[PDB]
């Protein structure tokens, strides 16, 4: 797609893995300690989910 | 949107999936069922534009999956190194 870092092997076989090969996977989780980590995170967040 | 013959190689079950994983990275979910919280909404509605998004700007859904796992990649190491160890 863009891959300036031609390192991104690791996300795409893993997407290869779960949404090709395992097909479906609508219920997964693994944040080990919680999922509420993001927080400087959340504020570009913000800026990307207010507009479409 | 313009009708682009690539979109029915491209299921509901695969997009829909993509839009999990985006979910999953912007949000490190510790289960299954945050999935379905208050702010789910909100975060399957970042990944539903994200993904419509790049839905539309690709012209192929493995070009659209590629440039999609492009920027959840960042995403993903963008919050953990932060969070991390920038910080």
């Amino acid at each position: 797609g863009s891959m300036s870092h031609y390192g991104n092997q690791t996300l795409q076989d893993l997407l290869t893995s779960d949404s090709l090969s395992h097909s479906d996977g609508g219920g997964s989780g693994g944040g080990s300690g919680g999922g509420s980590l993001e927080c400087d995170m959340e504020s570009i967040i913000r800026s990307e989910l207010m507009d479409a | 949107g313009v009708r682009k013959g690539w979109h029915e190689h491209v299921t509901q079950d695969l997009r829909s999936h993509l839009v999990h994983k985006l979910v999953q990275a912007i949000f490190p979910t510790p289960d299954p069922a945050a999935l379905k919280d208050r702010r789910m909404e909100n975060l399957v509605a970042y990944a539903k534009k994200v993904e419509g998004d790049m839905y539309e700007s690709a012209n192929s859904r493995d070009e659209y999956y590629h440039l999609l796992a492009e920027k959840i990649y960042k995403i993903q190491k963008e919050l953990e190194e932060k969070r991390r160890s920038r910080l």
